[PDB]
């Protein structure tokens, strides 16, 4: 009656997509993008890992209030290094780190 | 509401992983906040939550009887033996980054009652309703859909 | 520092 | 390689190990995960046939939701709402109903072991439910004396924890690191000691001592955990980080999916 | 011993009779 | 780039003020007789011996700032490298305490220094917000 | 109770004694039949009804073993002395001065008096189980909690006022950190 | 677990309350420093049992 | 009431423990802290559940249906 | 609803979960506080309303009360409690951290200020972060006691610009003071712009306080128990110097000074040795305490309690009473028969000597209860007056 | 439903407070808040 | 007193408060359901026409 379902909690909304592709002004090369449908997991981690490519200047994030599965994320990058191009750099890292870690971790497990 | 007249209200609602939580894996059901102790002397509510939290452990039951000899210290060395902080106090993490606190939280079961005063008695909202007889103005009461 | 009740197993043996 | 764990413990139904090499948010989120993302089955719509009991209906209903569920089999089960079936079926949910009856004439009690599965599994390992003690009787539902009946349907649906706790494959998670406080991410309080009223984490002997009298590897960053998982017995815990991991694995190769429909 | 003098905890004793004895609601059924 | 300023300022005195990590410093020149100093600063990073000689640089910038922080890269010709220790902040009063005696008084985010001697030495100050360089 | 001076001691004490106390648990735990109940007492002379006007005339003890034999933790409360010989009563036992109410407070002697005034009035609106026929009553406005717990700070008191056996609320794990600003 | 202590009038659970009141068949004085030429009152409020 | 299916706060099996706990306090003669500790219950939040459950059922049941 | 500003026109954001929800730092003026209250709420229907709504009764307009001239809104809870650690000497803040501080600000440029410490570890001090919610052009100084361009112990507010210097922010500067910050944002830059500024200031702080945390406890209540010592011989000499003036009297060698009785003389003689005794009392265990003790903390933030709390809590509860005067002789002589007649000593006539940490006794506690109810009374009637007077 | 029972009443010195000989009596303590703090009270 | 002075009134509503920091100086949360009862008329003028139409 006032309650907003579950599935787009991850569920994702249709003619929107799950993302946001927003240029923001303050600053070159820099970006901020929406995420809907999602929360902290999703998003500590990505900051997490975009601390750590080198090419990166700025990135940050927060959850604005509570209630939906959004929270926002600010790239801000060094020139001419798209952030969408280091999202991928990003992301696509980090399941190598689980496709490494969890069969790193499933022959962990064989061993019992 | 606790039993010390802390009446209050649920702030917000957050689901486990959010609550933070310590090393042992436990997660606080509710959390109140520290600015309700200092000038509502409420110690007793404090006490309550050790003592509380030491029977729970050992298992017995917390004899909050009144003009007994039944001490802090008494309690506290009690609670240290069974592995834990002595003033009750917990090492706890953050719940979003899963981080540590850079401060420990206090910590233990409490007794809590609640009470009849659930909001769905309390809202009601009102664009021309139904008047009175006498000076044709908005009715009262709620449940008639008062103004 | 608790709550002790089955001391009718004591009192019925102490009796 | 990447990260190590070094599997420490494994109870039937407890696992315990230290996370090497690797990031925290990265230690939490796995976590997180464990806790609020793992689809299951559970019991949620309830048909009453027959109530003659003290519990009113729901009370009933409610504890039904609550009682844990062989998930093996799980992912061969797709989702309600992605049922265009005739709103349940065998391709999403599981269908259990109840045959109780208080005959004799001392209290009667009652247990998930009087559930029946009425429906095709197409053989699958997802539903029976979980009975954690030897005896063979499962979880207390409600008390029968001499002449009370109930007999009820219900349907079981995939879910995940966060959607409602009775989805939970997790049960409360251990969590801790720099058990040694050699990071100084906390400020032991005190009244008198750190050393002297704060007991050593477990974790102490699996990291040496702080080698005191030494200057302060600022630089240091969390690795090698300490968790212990505790599953319900929906799913063993192994299975539990399996499914816990390739679900996160499973979430950010979304968004590089939804990202590539630049 | 049967005569030696009383510790407080007996109290308790005394008083489990005396509601035992009378309840709470005496004055009102009296 | 340049030192603004420098000069030897032998640490005379440590005083660890309920603080952590901060403490109240002095030192002096060696070279001039009245050119003092008391500066706080996180003693972790560089803690304190009585009697050390501390030659002491300010140098406005790095190369050899409406500038948002950067992570360094790789042989960036800095400076603060043979110098021990680095801060950032700005100067807020320039205190004439009596003849050429002066006085700077530079907070640092919230690191407070304050210098004092002769005018003549301390030209270079004026309100640049400059770095703190201080090495051995 | 009833002080008692010229005593065997050569001092004052109790007519009440432990053999007293011994029938009691024994009455008590029949549940052969003797029941030295309450009543007995009275008519033995054991204790003695009394009232305000009464009270101008006598001199109590707080606590028994506290103060009629004539003669430590600094965490414990500092306790007045038994200079006082012509004690002629000693009270039952003092924590018997409150309310149905507030013997449900822990540790009422520790807060600040109004809390526990504020207190008393609320239990009166918690909900609990208000008795255990419920089901069959048609009354108006009944609520029931679904899981009671019994408390764990109880009060020697409380057990006679039943709660124990239809308590109103429960334990719960708080937390005193200010977490969230919410 | 009921105690009783109460009524129940057309089908509804009434309790007489104890009320209160001054003791009858007491001498008690006061005074009345309000300037009526009345500086003491003593009172008895005679009651037959 | 009915002995509540899983921990608020832990959630580790309790609609099991509940008679197992008797049992032992009649047979065993056992304390507490011992029963629940051989129940398996080794953190607390449970270690409030069952201590402080409140069995009422047993009593509606005494009423004529 | 007392005040002009009992009523404001606030903007309106739909939300789910139906509670009325609004930001704290208006739950001054309101008088209200989250434990139940109830408000009502009022919709124009004609635009000249709306306007005539936003224009005047709009809450940034009404933030310097004309009632004392000062704000009616101070920085006022936990806030004011988390600001206070942040803007610590010895706090420091990291990189990932200080990064996502700043982006929480909604009204931030997007310049990373340089860190107040590089090489090594690059490094900020709270006081810097802070100084991004605060907008430009601001001047502020105010020198407390002790306070110098150096200040040793951390006193006195110094802001430029918009930059925090030196000093520890608390209420005297962000509450609702006489000149602290908010008043002059409010002076220069209009309402509009200190509305923002309640805002960032809110939105950070909470921040940093999630992450930090904090809490209190018992142990928060405990004193060294060698002051504990002392605390009992401040009791001492009281009783000392109240069995001293008590003789004094009976040896029929007092001196009432010419105005007061005897007797009444004897209590001003006796009371002030309570009360200052208890209050010599209080000062040593409030001194002894730790920056780590929460409630000292509290306290000296500014946002809880005060010196008499935990005066009250941890040292002594001292005298109770009822219209000022001591208990009274309620039966003759004595005011409870536990005592016999003619005994006014401190405890009988309802001193109380231990603290609310370590429990009352029942003379005590009865007292305690004397005096608490007293309170009540007076508070609604000094209520039902004043509001009938008022209006 | 028990205290309920073991109230008093009090229609209408100063009657609202609370006199040394309530020890044991009355409670201390109890008392509901407002136009009838002190003319009610509980055995 | 209670019908000139003061009356009870239409458009209004009433409920207990909760705190909250995302909320901007000025703002006030409305539950989702008040703001469905409660109203405010608009008139139709070439601007607002378009959106106006959109809800109705
Ligand atoms: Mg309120
Ligand atoms: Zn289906
Ligand atoms: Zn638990």
């Amino acid at each position: 009656m006032n309650a907003p379902d579950r599935f787009e909690l991850f569920l994702l909304g249709e003619g929107e997509s799950k993302l946001k592709i927003d240029p923001d002004t303050k600053a070159p090369n820099a970006v901020v993008i929406t995420f809907e449908k999602e929360d902290h997991t999703l998003g500590n981690l990505i900051r997490a890992e975009l601390l750590n490519d080198r090419k990166v200047l700025f990135a940050a994030y927060k959850v604005e209030h509570p209630f939906f599965a959004r929270f926002k994320l600010r790239i801000q990058t060094t020139e001419g290094y798209d952030p969408k191009d280091a999202l991928k750099n990003a992301c696509n890292s980090i399941i190598n780190k689980l496709g490494a870690l969890k069969t790193n971790f499933e022959t962990e497990w064989n061993l019992q | 509401a606790s039993r010390h007249g802390q009446k209050g209200t649920i702030g917000i609602t957050y689901r486990r992983e959010d609550m933070p939580f310590t090393a042992e894996g436990i997660v606080p059901d509710l959390i109140i906040n520290p600015h309700a102790i200092p000038s509502r002397m409420t110690v007793a509510h404090l006490i309550e939550c050790l003592l509380s939290k030491v029977a729970a452990l050992s298992g017995n039951e917390g004899d909050a009887s009144p003009f007994t000899d039944i001490t802090v210290e008494g309690i506290s060395k009690l609670l240290r033996e069974h592995g834990y902080q002595s003033r009750g106090f917990e090492v706890m993490y953050n719940g979003h980054t899963g981080k540590k606190l850079m401060a420990q939280i206090f910590f233990g079961p409490t007794y809590y009652q609640r009470l009849r005063h659930m909001v769905d008695d309390k809202i009601h909202a009102r664009a021309r309703g139904p008047m009175q007889v006498l000076t044709r103005q908005p009715v009262e009461g709620r449940s008639r859909d008062g103004g | 520092f608790i709550k002790r009740d089955r001391m009718r197993r004591n009192f019925l043996r102490m009796r | 390689e990447g990260p190590q764990v070094k599997i420490r413990e494994a109870s039937k139904d407890n696992v315990d190990f230290i996370l090497s090499n690797v990031d925290l948010a990265m230690a939490n989120s796995l976590r997180r995960v464990m806790i609020a993302e793992i689809p299951t089955l559970a019991i949620d719509s309830v048909e009453v046939e027959t109530n003659t009991t003290v519990l009113a209906d729901e009370f009933i209903a409610h504890r039904l939701g609550l009682i844990p569920l062989q998930s093996m089999d799980i992912e061969q089960l797709e989702y309600s709402r992605d049922c265009f079936c005739e709103d349940h079926c065998d391709k999403c949910s599981v269908v259990l109903t109840l045959q109780a009856f208080g005959e004799s004439e001392s209290t009667t009690n009652v247990y998930s072991k009087d559930l029946v599965i009425v429906s095709n599994l197409m053989g699958r390992n997802i539903g029976h439910p979980i009975i954690q003690d030897k005896e063979g009787n499962g979880v207390l539902i409600c008390k029968l004396r001499k002449g009370q009946e109930l007999k009820l349907t219900c349907v079981a649906k995939k879910g995940i924890a966060k959607e409602h706790a009775k989805w939970g494959p997790a049960a409360a998670i251990e969590f801790e690191y720099d058990p040694w406080n050699k990071l100084k991410h906390t400020d032991y309080w005190y009244e008198q000691d750190s050393a002297k009223e704060w007991p050593q984490s477990k974790n102490c002997e699996y990291e040496d001592p702080p080698n005191e009298g030494d200057p302060f590897d600022y630089k240091a960053q969390a690795d090698t955990f300490y968790m212990n998982v505790e599953s319900v017995g929906s799913i063993p815990v192994d299975q539990v980080v399996v499914r816990g991991i390739d679900t996160l694995q499973k979430k950010v190769a979304s968004i590089l999916l939804a990202l590539t429909q630049m | 011993d049967e005569s030696a003098p009383i510790t407080a905890e007996d109290s308790w004793a005394v008083i489990s009779a005396f509601f035992r004895e009378k309840g709470l609601v005496s004055q009102q059924l009296d | 780039s340049n030192t603004l300023f420098d000069d030897i300022f032998q640490v005379s005195e440590v005083d660890p003020g309920r603080y952590n990590k901060v403490c109240r410093i002095e030192a002096a020149s060696t070279t001039q007789d009245q050119c003092k100093l008391t500066l706080d600063i996180n003693v972790e990073l560089f803690p304190v011996a009585a009697q050390d000689s501390l030659t002491v640089t300010i140098a406005s910038s790095l190369n050899l700032a409406t500038r948002s922080w950067r992570p360094p890269q790789a042989g960036d010709r800095s400076l603060a490298d043979d110098y021990d220790y680095v801060m950032y902040g700005t100067a807020y009063k320039f205190e004439e305490v009596s003849k050429d005696l002066i006085a700077v008084y530079y907070s640092f985010g919230g690191l407070l220094m304050r210098l004092e001697g002769n005018y003549r030495n301390l030209n270079n100050l004026k309100q640049e917000n400059a770095y703190l360089l201080i090495r051995r | 109770f009833i002080v008692e001076d010229d005593e065997s001691l050569g001092h004052k004490e109790l007519k009440v004694r432990k053999g007293h106390i011994a029938k009691l648990m024994a009455t008590e735990y029949q549940d052969d039949v003797e029941e030295y109940t309450w009543s007995s007492l009275l008519n033995e002379g054991l204790v003695e009804y009394i009232d305000a006007e009464e009270e101008e005339s006598i001199l109590i003890a707080m606590q028994p073993e506290d103060l009629e034999p004539a003669e430590v933790d600094p965490a414990k409360r500092i306790r007045v002395s038994h200079h006082a010989t012509t004690f002629t009563h000693c009270e039952i036992h003092p924590s018997m001065i409150l309310g149905v109410a507030a013997s449900i407070i822990p540790f009422p002697d520790h807060n600040q008096s109004p809390r526990n005034t504020y207190q008393s009035a609320m239990g009166k609106q918690a909900m609990g189980v208000f008795l255990t026929n419920y089901n069959v009553r048609m009354d108006t406005m009944a609520n029931i909690l679904y899981y009671p717990q019994k408390p764990l700070g109880t009060t020697r008191a409380m057990e006679y006022l039943k709660f124990r056996e239809l308590p109103a609320g429960q334990n719960a794990i708080v937390a005193i950190a200010c977490y969230s600003g919410y | 677990f009921d105690m009783g202590g109460y009524f129940i009038i057309n089908g509804s659970e009434k309790v007489l309350i104890a009320q209160e009141r001054s003791a009858g068949n007491i001498v008690q004085v006061f005074k009345k420093a309000a300037p009526s030429p009345i500086s003491h009152v003593a009172e008895i409020r005679s009651a037959l049992e | 009431m009915i002995v509540p299916v899983r921990c608020f706060s832990c959630g580790k099996v309790v609609g099991d423990k509940w008679e197992s706990y008797l049992n032992l306090l009649q047979e065993d003669e056992l304390d507490e802290g011992t029963a629940l500790s051989r129940l398996g219950l080794k953190r607390y939040c449970c270690r409030r559940m069952i201590l402080t459950h409140v069995d009422l059922i047993e009593k509606f049941l005494r009423y004529n249906p | 609803s007392l005040h002009k500003m009992s009523m404001m026109a606030h903007r309106v954001k739909v939300i789910p979960y139906s509670t009325f929800r609004l930001n704290l730092s208006v739950t001054s003026p309101y008088n209200a506080d989250f434990d139940g209250d109830e408000m009502n709420l009022h919709v124009p229907q004609s635009e000249e309303t709306r306007a005539e709504l936003s224009q005047l009764c709009a809450v940034p307009l009404q933030i310097v009360s004309p009632q004392s001239n000062k704000p009616c809104m101070g920085i006022v809870q936990d806030t004011l409690c988390g600001i206070r650690k942040l803007t610590l000497r010895d706090t420091f803040i990291e990189l990932d951290q200080v990064l996502n501080m700043l982006y929480w600000v909604p009204d931030w440029d997007g310049v990373i200020p340089t860190p107040a410490i590089i090489k090594p570890k690059p490094l900020w001090s709270g006081k810097q972060i802070l100084s991004v919610a605060i907008p430009n052009g601001i001047h502020l100084q105010r020198f407390d006691e002790g306070t110098t361009l150096l200040s040793p112990k951390d006193n006195g507010m110094l802001i430029i610009d918009g930059q925090i210097i030196f000093g520890v922010v608390e209420k005297k500067t962000v509450g609702s003071s006489n000149g602290g910050l908010i008043h002059v944002v409010t002076r220069e830059k209009g309402p509009q712009v200190c509305a923002k500024l309640f805002g960032n200031i809110q939105k950070v702080v909470n921040f940093w306080l999630l992450h930090n945390g904090f809490s209190t406890g018992i142990g928060d209540t405990i004193a060294d128990g060698p002051t504990m010592r002392e605390i009992t011989e401040t009791i001492a000499e009281a009783k000392k110097k109240v069995l001293d003036v008590t003789k004094e009297a009976q040896a029929n060698l007092l001196t009432a000074k010419h105005g007061m009785t005897l007797r009444e003389s004897f209590e001003d003689n006796v009371v002030r040795f309570l009360n200052e005794a208890r209050d010599k009392a209080g000062r040593l265990a409030e001194v002894n305490l730790k920056d780590l003790n929460n409630v000292k903390q509290m306290v000296m933030a500014g946002s809880k309690g005060s010196f008499i709390n935990i005066a009250q809590m941890s040292a002594c509860v001292g005298q109770q009473s009822v219209e000022g005067k001591r208990i009274a002789f309620g039966f003759v002589d004595r005011t409870l028969p536990h005592f016999s007649k003619d005994d006014y000593s401190p405890e009988s006539k309802g001193f109380v000597e231990n603290s609310y940490l370590r429990g009352l006794t029942p003379q005590e506690f009865f007292f305690h209860a004397m005096g608490g109810r007293e309170g009540l009374i007076d508070t609604a009637v000094k209520t039902a007056e004043t509001g009938y007077i008022q209006r | 439903t028990l205290s309920h029972l073991r109230r008093t009443n009090t229609p209408i010195a100063k009657p609202r407070q609370l006199h040394n000989t309530h020890w044991g009596l009355v409670c201390p303590a109890e008392t509901p808040e407002g136009q009838a703090c002190g003319l009610v009270k509980n055995l | 007193r209670g019908n000139l002075m003061g009356k009870r009134v239409d458009f209004s509503a009433r409920t207990v408060i909760s705190g909250d920091p995302n909320l901007e100086l000025d703002q006030v949360g409305v539950p989702k359901s008040i703001a469905k009862t409660l109203t405010y008329p608009e008139v139709v003028t070439p601007y607002n026409i378009d959106r106006l139409t959109q809800l109705v």
